[PDB]
């Protein structure tokens, strides 16, 4: 994703599969985003990544 | 009344109101007043157009291979290259009228027939 | 090494300035080309309207409207820029063109090349595919004269000399400033579309015959204008990308120059204090 | 060539030439991109990237990291594969089909996969 993010900003258009990968990565990155002083037990980490 | 829209392939040249419009279509000379029946006619190679409107002087247009569409409200003239009389270089028209190329000669003749020549 | 890094920084700064200027000029020219497309639209609409009327009063048997019995050859009009710095633009066109060829090859019709633009001309000159005719110098600012010449040549080839049994135009449609897509359109033989529910002089058949070439010329003109607008948009995007890359290169080279400067200062101090500590 | 043979040496030198030209063009690649190169250089770069990625290999020791098992490519197959690469016989496959691939047969497998 983080290579596709840079590629997309300048490509006129992208394949539907590439757009699907972009939309999946834009959600994975937000998923890994986490606030301070709020650790998650592995029990919640596995579900969140799932 | 009529509103004459002389529109070229690149741009619209004229869209003012008019009372009468005259031009030499491939079927002969035609004059159009308001409420004329819808019509489509190909202008001749050297066709010129003359527009008569309220007050202003007659407007003469050199038209290169245009088409004339009389419609319920607008008489639209679609042109490849259209030149008003004020934009004509008369000497250039005179020189081009004798050109060997048929299309260039026809365009020169259209410019002259507008120039009043 | 620091001298090389300073020179590289100066180079990247100059290139950043040039690409930024090109980006702004390309924005202005996007505006100009899109305004020209808008200006050309009404004539296209009206000629299409009168063509529909003539067809409604025509036999629809003109050669431009009927499929050759056995299509053995097809023309392809690739519209391309005549100057670079447009990023993927030309490639996006050219790739699509080859895609079309793969279709034409699969359908048994060998494509015959007509190219507009210097870049596509070089593209095909390196792959040794022969272009019958090429026009150049008006992709940045096309005029109806060029479009009429292109359309007349294409239509004469279609009517025919070996000639072609079909012709396509490959060009970059500008849908929005963000999107610019290469598409291929078959511009002859045209397909009659019955959409469902006037006089003519001297007859609608002769007017139809005189107007179909004019309609094809108008559509080629619209395609060229669309390609020019798309070229300017791609140039703006490519120059913005180049400016960002030049800025990032300037930042990286400035970090490298600072590291080299500190390293040289430390090395000089090391030599000086090694000499003192010996004396 | 007196030691490894001229078939090996010629392929190795061609690969090094392609990669050196790619390194030389790196500046234009960085600022403008592949698009503004000459057609000869554009083709050279498009196959230089593929040669560069094909030199990657799924090493045995990598199994603990990637999970993939490792592969071994005999010297003859390496020479043939890189000879084909330098001649342009694989310029149509996507570039990612060369990551960590280790062989012509497995390259065809991954090309089918994508």
């Amino acid at each position: 994703y983080r290579e596709l993010e840079a590629f997309a900003a300048f490509a006129s258009d992208l394949d539907a599969a590439s757009k699907a990968q972009l939309d999946r990565g834009a959600r994975l990155v937000e998923l890994l985003k986490q606030p301070q002083y709020s650790p998650l037990a592995v029990e919640e980490q596995v579900v969140a990544i799932f | 009344d009529l509103n004459v829209e002389i529109v070229a392939v690149e741009r619209e040249l004229w869209s003012g109101p008019a009372t009468f419009v005259f031009t030499r279509t491939t079927a002969g000379e035609i004059g159009i007043l308001p409420r004329h029946i819808p019509l489509v006619a190909q202008l001749v190679d050297d066709a010129m157009v003359r527009v008569e409107r309220e007050g202003e002087d007659d407007l003469r247009i050199a038209v290169d291979g245009g088409f004339l569409s009389v419609t319920e409200e607008t008489v639209r003239i679609l042109v490849e290259n259209a030149q008003f009389e004020s934009e004509i270089d008369a000497d250039a028209a005179k020189e081009d009228a004798a050109s060997d190329d048929e299309r260039t000669a026809a365009w020169g003749r259209a410019r002259l027939r507008a120039l009043g020549q | 090494t620091l001298r090389e890094l300073r020179g590289r920084i100066r180079s990247a700064g100059s290139i950043k300035k040039i690409t930024k200027a090109q980006e702004l000029i390309a924005t202005s020219r996007i505006a100009k080309a899109q305004a020209r497309v808008e200006a050309a639209r009404p004539y296209a609409a009206e000629i299409t309207n009168m063509l529909t009327e003539l067809a409604g009063a025509s036999a629809l048997d003109h050669p431009l409207l009927v499929e050759r019995k056995q299509p053995k050859r097809a023309g392809v009009l690739v519209v391309s820029s005549d100057r670079g710095l447009c990023g993927a633009y030309n490639a996006n066109v050219l790739r699509r063109a080859e895609e079309l060829f793969s279709l034409l090859r699969d359908e048994g019709k060998d494509p015959v090349l007509y190219v507009v633009g210097r870049k596509a001309l070089g593209y095909f000159s390196f792959r040794q595919r022969t272009v019958v005719e090429s026009w150049t110098g008006f992709s940045e600012r096309p005029t109806y004269e060029n479009a009429r010449e292109i359309a007349d040549t294409l239509v004469n080839a279609f009517m025919a000399i070996l000639g072609v049994d079909e012709l396509h135009i490959v060009f970059t449609e500008f849908r929005s400033m963000l999107s610019q897509t290469a598409v291929a359109r078959r511009a002859a033989p045209m397909e009659v579309e019955y959409v469902g529910e006037y006089s003519f002089e001297p007859d609608p058949e002769t007017l139809f015959d005189a107007l179909l070439p004019r309609y094809i010329a108008t559509r080629v003109y619209a395609a060229l204008l669309e390609a020019a607008a798309s070229e300017s948009a791609s140039r703006r995007r490519a120059m913005k990308s180049a400016t960002d890359n030049a800025d990032d290169l300037i930042k990286a080279l400035t970090l490298a120059a600072n590291r080299e400067r500190q390293a040289q200062i430390t090395q000089e101090i090391s030599e000086i204090v090694g000499g003192a500590n010996a004396l | 060539p007196a030691i490894v043979g001229d078939e090996h040496y010629r392929v190795a030198q061609e690969v090094i030439r392609i990669l050196q030209r790619y390194k030389d063009l790196q500046d234009i690649i960085a600022i403008l991109g592949i698009d503004e190169l000459s057609e000869e250089d554009k083709q050279l770069v498009n196959r230089a990237r593929r040669i560069e990625r094909f030199l990657s290999q799924n090493m045995m020791a990598a199994e603990q990291f990637t999970g993939q098992p490792g592969s071994t490519v005999p010297l003859k197959e390496t020479i043939e594969a890189f000879d084909k690469l330098t001649k342009g016989e694989f310029d149509h496959l996507p570039e990612q089909a060369f990551f960590l691939i280790g062989g012509l047969d497995d390259l065809a497998k991954k090309a089918e996969s994508l």
